[PDB]
């Protein structure tokens, strides 16, 4: 989809703790290459009380009747590369509630 | 005999434990110097977790690490180290009931409790609750579908049940009960009654659910939840191509609600399962258009948009297939599947 | 007996001042309140 | 609605120029992490309109 | 959320009041009349003259959960209507007593009444242990002055009837037995319940009525037994009475023994446990889904823990997703039948053989020490011989 290949396109955010080390004095030694890999896009849920739940699938007519808006967790797998590859972590952050359109691939209707 | 619904009586078994780890944190710590509540919180911050499973197992092939260091135990050497923890076990030994006293000054010896603590409580909730885990247990052991039913129908009714066996026994009286219920509506019940999207490990003294069998939704697996979508692949595949339909499409739908978070988030099955219900679907459309050329005497019937419709699938289940591998992945013997899909492409011909 | 009507499950109920705005059928948080016998006067025009 | 602090009833006023009925109230507990108290209320007031002199057709 | 005087004060109340919910279903179960129940009224009026004496801020009171049956006990005694293993076993079979769960009261209210080191702890704490059962009817006789009130203390022709019916209904040892009991129990006089053990040591002065009863019971066997020199009771007959009796349904009685034994206490029952006769598992069941329901009804949740439990239970609905079994006195009948066929080292063995059996049984519904009850038959051994 195209939010992939816009994540895609943003590739790599980089920066060096001046990795002091004591070429090792500018060449620092301290790589942090911070990225994007996936972004997903969750089906608006409800759940109370938090996690410890059941979750149930939420209605337009919900957010309506709630005059509130209708919102999706949007998902992003974050990619945090370390020494250009000397230590690779990953993390799938959610980012609050992104609004979805109604009757898209993205809403129950 | 068998595994009991409810919290230990916490009474002498946390003062035992106490004393257990307290003494091993002294003898260990002056063994880490030879070598140069908390106390039971600090023992398991000492050596980490076991994580997602049951056994920290992990291959036996990497790194050789050459344990020899000859043996190094002298009856003299382990009495040098022995000798002041155990006068300091005292101290809080004199604060400890008669009955943990020599509970401690057996363990201490290495002798072991034959005296199992499920063995002699006096709880009339409690008890009963016994009773009634063990028939239920013997009951399975020998098929019993109409007494097994009533035995667990009762258990869950009684306050003392954590899921616990009645996501282990609750599914498997439900695929012997002949009657009413698919282990599967009480499988996805279970899923919503634990999803525990939450990452929770470690921390406390995690000994009122243990099982790797309850709890997840963090990483860890749910393996309730992941036994719902096989039983329910399995549920699709009976009597298809032996609108009322949606099963193969429900199960395509319920995966994807996911699509990584816990599941999605941590590989295999999840990726592996989802695909297997995909290759499931790929064949269904080339028998339902197989048989003799689709069904017979060719197509003619306008281009065949049905095999566009299948290679389009094929092309994506080998896209599931390969990151499920890339991945790290644990189960799948890529040689066969690729053979199958390639043989039955030929049917697609 | 005052009337509440939950909006995702029909199921009637008398909400009080002593429970939680959910509806205790379902656990929906919105609730319709019924109509009653309650006299109104009108001009038929 | 009663507040504590002023020890008073106190009402939400209807300020229009016509006179309406009410066609729905709605309880609204939702989005929240307790608020049992059911603080937000929606009512819909209904505005009948006669054809009349000036409306535009 | 009371602590202190007060809070003792209905902690008192409490026990006032599942005491007296005890007393009638007394009177429902053993319909015997206004007599039943004033005698026992009284008697705790007597019970609560000494607490509030030794008040001030006494709060040694709060009765256990034993005292209540104690109660009823020895008003019963008074009455002189039953017995004590047969009552606690049906107690225990048919949950008569409100004595398992505190629940009840009318208190919703008094429950709440927070516990202040008492109401809490009423009402099912756990199931007794030893003579523990009387480690307390003797302290009420200590409170209670009780031999001295009321008349003919342990006693019943009728717990010897219980105990000969019980399994070898051998209808001459009813009077064997009476006639030893005759002999030295006593100096041939109807045991009185003992008395008012004050000192809180509780000592095993044995003084327990019932259980030197038992002790007679299953001495007498042994003897009678042994010696049977005319060979009145075969060898191949001691053992028959054996091989019928090692278990069998219960036209109620033995189904609530199984109860009983579910105590999971010594593993005397333990196996029964494990064994549990086909049906008996299945009664055992229609008995769980009929009075364990007496079980509870989480508070609150938002409804949501609440409702899903219900749901679950919505799930796995089920409770059905010769009337058959017999009653009391024809299995008591079949088995005397069984044995119809009447007319050296093996016997004594067989004689042991028996013996450890109705230990087993006469133990089972009472207190046991698998030595104490000995303890108590070493006792009258010595008593004995002094002839
Ligand atoms: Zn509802």
């Amino acid at each position: 989809g195209l939010l992939n290949l816009g994540v895609k396109d943003i590739g790599e955010k980089v920066i060096f703790d001046g990795k002091p080390l004591n070429s090792n004095s500018g060449y620092l030694g301290n790589k942090l290459s911070v990225s994007v890999e996936q972004v997903s896009i969750a089906k608006p849920m409800s759940n109370d009380g938090v996690s410890s739940a059941v979750e149930r699938k939420v209605y337009p007519s919900e957010s309506r009747q709630r005059l509130t808006s209708y919102r999706g967790k949007l998902l992003l797998k974050l990619k945090w590369s370390v020494n250009n590859g000397e230590e690779n972590l990953f993390e799938v952050r959610d980012c609050g509630g992104l609004p979805v359109m109604l009757q898209s691939n993205r809403c129950h209707l | 005999m068998f595994e009991v619904p409810i919290t230990l009586t916490n009474r002498k078994f946390a003062q035992r434990r106490k004393l257990k780890y307290q003494y091993i944190n002294y003898i260990s710590r002056r063994f880490d110097r030879i070598s140069k509540s908390d106390e039971e919180r600090k023992f398991w911050k000492k050596y980490e977790k076991p994580e997602k499973s049951f056994e920290i197992w992990r291959t036996v092939s990497s790194q050789n690490k050459q344990p020899i260091n000859k043996q190094k135990m002298t009856y003299h050497n382990f009495k040098k180290i022995e000798k002041i923890p155990l006068r300091k076990m005292e101290i809080p030994l004199l604060h400890c009931t008669k009955e943990n006293k020599l509970y401690f000054q057996s363990i201490s010896r290495g002798l072991e409790p034959l005296k199992t603590s499920t063995s002699e409580v006096r709880n009339y909730r409690t008890r009963h609750i016994v009773t009634l885990t063990d028939l239920l247990h013997l009951n399975v052991s020998r098929h019993n579908w109409s007494l097994a039913y009533k035995i667990f129908a009762t258990l869950i009714r009684i306050p003392g049940v954590q899921i616990k066996s009645l996501w282990g026994i609750g599914v498997e009286i439900l695929d012997n009960l002949s009657n009413s219920s698919s282990g599967l509506d009480f499988l996805q019940w279970m899923c919503q009654i634990y999803s525990s999207k939450s990452r929770f490990v470690q921390n406390i003294n995690y000994r009122s659910i243990v099982p790797p069998f309850q709890t997840g939704s963090r990483t860890h697996t749910a393996k309730f939840a992941i036994t719902y979508l096989w039983s329910s692949l399995i549920n699709c595949q009976k009597s298809m191509e032996p609108t009322e339909n949606d099963l193969l499409q429900e199960l395509i739908d319920k995966i994807s609600e996911w699509v990584l978070t816990p599941p999605f988030m941590e590989d295999a099955e999840v990726w592996f399962i989802y695909a297997s219900c995909h290759l499931l679907k790929a064949d269904t459309l080339s028998r339902q258009f197989v048989n003799d050329n689709k069904n017979n005497d060719l197509i003619g019937l306008d281009r065949d948009i049905k095999i566009n419709q299948v290679i389009k699938h094929i092309h994506y289940v080998r896209t599931f297939l390969k990151i499920c591998l890339d991945k790290g992945g644990f189960a799948v013997p890529s040689r066969l599947i690729e053979n199958q899909l390639k043989s039955f492409e030929s049917r697609l011909y | 007996t005052l009337k509440y009507i939950c909006a995702e499950c029909s199921s009637k109920l008398s909400l009080s001042r002593t429970d939680a705005v959910r509806c205790k059928d379902c656990g929906h948080r919105i609730l319709l309140k019924a109509r009653t016998k309650r006299l109104v006067q009108f001009e038929a025009r | 609605y009663f507040d504590d602090t002023l020890n008073k009833t106190k009402i939400k006023t209807y300020h229009s120029s016509e006179p309406a009925y009410i066609e729905e109230v709605n309880l609204i507990g939702d989005e929240s992490n307790k608020f049992q108290e059911l603080q937000t209320v929606s009512i819909k007031y209904r505005i009948r309109r006669t054809p009349q002199i000036g409306d535009k057709f | 959320k009371l602590i202190g005087h007060e809070a003792k004060l209905l902690f008192l109340k409490s026990f006032q009041f599942i005491l007296k919910r005890q007393i009638r279903w007394l009177i429902t179960e053993m319909r015997f009349p206004k007599e039943f129940e004033h005698v026992a009224k009284i008697i705790w009026l007597k019970i609560l003259k000494t607490i509030n004496d030794q008040p001030q801020e006494e709060l040694k009171l709060q009765l256990h959960m034993t005292s209540t049956i104690s109660i009823l006990y020895l008003a019963s005694t008074h009455l002189s209507l039953p017995v004590y293993t047969c009552d606690y076993i049906k107690w225990i079979c048919t949950a008569k007593m409100p004595y398992f769960q505190a629940s009840e009261i009318l208190p919703k209210s008094w429950r709440i009444q927070l516990p202040n080191y008492y109401v809490s702890i009423l009402e099912g704490s756990i199931s007794p242990f030893n003579g523990q059962l009387y480690n307390k009817i003797a302290l009420t006789c200590g409170m209670i002055h009780f031999k001295e009130f009321f008349n003919s203390e342990i006693s019943c022709q009728g717990l010897l009837l219980k105990l000969v019916m019980q399994c070898a209904l051998p209808p001459e040892f009813y009077f064997y037995t009476k006639q030893v009991i005759e002999f030295e129990e006593t100096d041939i006089r109807n045991l009185t319940l003992w008395e008012r053990t004050d000192e809180r040591h509780t000592g095993r002065v044995s003084n327990h009525a019932e259980l030197r009863v038992l002790s007679y019971f299953m001495l007498t066997i042994n003897w009678m037994l042994s010696f049977d020199r005319d060979r009145q009771y075969p060898l191949k007959w001691i053992l028959s009475l054996t091989e019928s009796l090692t278990q069998r349904t219960t036209t109620s009685e033995s189904i609530g023994r199984n109860i009983v034994k579910v105590v999971y206490p010594d593993k005397p029952t333990s196996s029964d446990y494990f064994q549990w006769s086909e049906e008996e598992t299945l009664e055992f069941l229609k008995w769980m889904e009929k009075q364990f329901l007496p079980t509870q009804t989480s508070m609150e949740m938002t409804i949501d823990q609440k409702i899903a439990r219900r749901k679950l239970y919505k799930i796995f609905p089920l409770d059905r997703e010769d009337t058959h079994q017999l009653t009391f006195i024809e299995d008591l009948q079949e088995r005397y039948a069984k044995q119809t066929p009447f007319f050296p080292p093996a016997r004594k063995e067989a004689i042991g053989r028996l013996l450890t059996h109705i230990a087993s049984q006469l133990l089972v519904d009472f207190a046991i020490s698998k030595e104490q009850l000995k303890d108590c038959i070493s006792r009258i051994k010595n008593a004995c011989l002094h002839r």
